């Protein structure tokens, strides 16, 4: 029989009823290392944590995404001048790699 | 000094009540609900319980002529035959044949056990809940039993109490029900106006008074054979017998609460749902005033084990200094934890020891000596793995401390996260105002 945190009822033949309800174990390390801590959140209440991992994995490559692409359009706008002009080449000294500008010579 | 609170509709579960009125020191009060019950309004339609078939003697009459009749009694079946030739142990009667009379007559009537094998019926309606509370507070312990209505009194005392309206009405009941030697079923009866021939209530008669004893059994009288005498007659056996044989998984085995049901007032006892508020005016001689018991000084809490959700394990030590012993209050302002223990005295010693509760990993309630109040959190990481016989004495409620000790670290590499798309926008907006000059 299944048994959850609200409680089962008993009538066994003609025995007073007996009423029992689940605990909350689980197991895992609650307050450990990072790779317990997911499975003690997960055993306990199973549905919606899974979700929750899911969210905060979305957000932390949307948060990486966006800093890439953050991070190229400022290179572009940085240093797409010096890639015209006929010849020319990058001053090196002002920036060489706090801008990173290199592509051949 | 009227002061109001809510209280879940839960039996067998302590409540704390601190009044907290300045000028005075504060006290606690102990509630306890012990077997509320909820009550219907019936209407009690009709009566059900089994037909006697009252059947005469048969009429031989040895003339021929025919003689038909009809009263008032319910279902007459007027039916005469004509050529029947009976017999009987003395070989024969009369002389004539092809030429008699058979009048045959029957009709239904009650049972003799109708006034105790009968069944009822009747229709929900609006209900009313009794409610017997148990009240306590300093040298005071007493029962009483109250409306939980919209307007009732208590006065165990020089304080009164009242019981406001209830949260919502989630009846077990509803619409029509069926009642029988203790039992109850939500099972649709067939109107007065008419029923099935043995589904249910083929006898629809209205109270014991046995007065217009409806009846649709469905008599069928038959021609008898040369044979001897007969009395046949077609006769569906009765619903009422049937409905008893069939019966099955009663109401008391599907309140959509565990609500047990009695009979006696066809009531409903301890079942939780919803909560119910209280408002309760406290006279001014019932405690002492601020001159008394000074405990606030300096204080600090620390948590010894924290072995939680079964009964209590949040064993928790209170030091602080203090003036001469006496009585002090204690309680929690969060209900993240709640408390077992009320008032609790102290000794110049000024160590104390507390037994709190609660379901989750990070606490973080505020517990408050009779006068102070500090922060108080706790490392509770053990999670007892058995099941449990017994209730519980906790909110459901269960989530870990925003600050805590368990999860910082992952708010703050998801700050760090964040921080990373902080900068590179404030790079970029650098950039684009240098560029655009
Ligand atoms: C109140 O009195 C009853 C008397 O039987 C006792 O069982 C109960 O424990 C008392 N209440 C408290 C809080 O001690």
């Amino acid at each position: 029989i299944p048994v959850t945190e609200d409680g089962i009822e008993y009538r066994w033949g003609n025995n007073p009823p007996v009423r029992l309800w689940a605990q909350l174990t689980t197991e895992g390390k609650p307050h450990g290392w990072p790779h317990e801590i997911i499975l003690y959140y997960y055993g306990l209440y199973p549905a919606a944590t899974i979700v929750a991992v899911s969210a905060a994995c979305l957000a932390v490559v949307l948060s990486l995404l966006a800093s890439c692409y953050m991070f190229a359009t400022a290179r572009r706008k940085c240093l797409t001048p010096y890639a015209l002009t006929p010849g020319a080449v990058v001053p090196v000294t002002l920036g060489v790699l706090c801008c990173a500008p290199r592509a051949h010579a | 000094y009227e002061h109001t609170a809510t209280i879940p509709n839960v039996v067998g579960f302590p409540y704390k009540a601190h009044i907290e009125r300045n000028g005075f020191s504060p006290m606690t009060l102990q509630l306890e609900v012990l077997g509320t019950s909820l009550e219907p309004t019936l209407n009690l339609e009709y009566i059900t319980c089994e037909y006697k078939t009252v059947v005469p003697s048969p009429y031989i009459k040895c003339c021929g002529t025919s003689e038909c009749r009809s009263m008032e009694r319910p279902d007459y079946q007027c039916q005469v035959y004509t050529g029947v030739y009976p017999f009987m142990w003395g070989g024969a009667y009369c002389f004539c044949d092809t030429e008699n009379t058979q009048l045959s007559e029957a009709y239904v009537d009650r049972s003799d056990v109708c006034k105790h094998d009968h069944a009822a019926a009747y229709k929900a309606h609006t209900a009313a809940m009794k409610a017997t509370i148990r009240i306590s507070y300093g040298n005071l312990n007493q029962t009483t039993t109250a409306f939980v209505n919209g307007e009732h009194t208590v006065t165990v005392g020089g304080s009164r109490f009242t019981f406001g309206p209830i949260s919502t009405a989630w009846t077990p009941f509803d619409n029509k029900i069926v009642v029988y030697k203790n039992d109850v079923y939500n099972l649709d009866f067939p109107p007065y106006g008419s029923g099935q021939p043995g589904r249910f209530g083929d006898i629809q008669s209205r109270t014991v008074e046995s007065k217009d004893l409806y009846a649709n059994t469905a008599l069928k009288l038959s021609r008898p054979s040369s044979g001897t005498v007969h009395v046949p007659y077609t006769q569906t056996p009765s619903g009422f017998k049937y409905w008893i044989k069939e019966r099955g998984t009663s109401l008391n085995d599907k309140a959509p609460f565990g609500c047990v049901i009695k009979t006696n007032p066809v009531r409903a006892e301890n079942c939780a749902v919803g909560n119910i508020p209280v408002s309760m005016d406290i006279p001014d001689s019932a405690f002492t005033r601020v001159i008394d018991a000074p405990a606030v000084t300096n204080l600090e809490c620390q948590v010894a084990v924290c072995t939680h959700s079964s009964d209590f394990g949040g064993i928790a030590t209170l030091t602080f200094k203090t003036d001469k012993p006496g009585k002090c209050a204690v309680h929690s302002h969060s209900n993240v934890a709640t408390i077992q223990e009320a008032a609790v005295d102290i000794k110049t010693d000024g160590k104390i020891t507390l037994h709190f509760s609660t379901a989750s990993a990070s606490p973080a309630f505020k517990v408050s000596v009779c006068s102070a109040k500090t922060t108080c959190m706790a490392a509770c990481e053990p999670p007892k793995d058995h099941i449990v016989p017994y209730g519980a004495s906790h909110n459901n409620q269960v989530f870990p401390d925003m600050s805590g000790t368990a999860m910082t670290w992952v708010q703050r590499v998801a700050g760090g996260f964040g921080g990373l798309t902080l900068a590179a926008v404030a790079v970029l907006i650098l950039v684009t105002c240098v560029t655009m000059r």
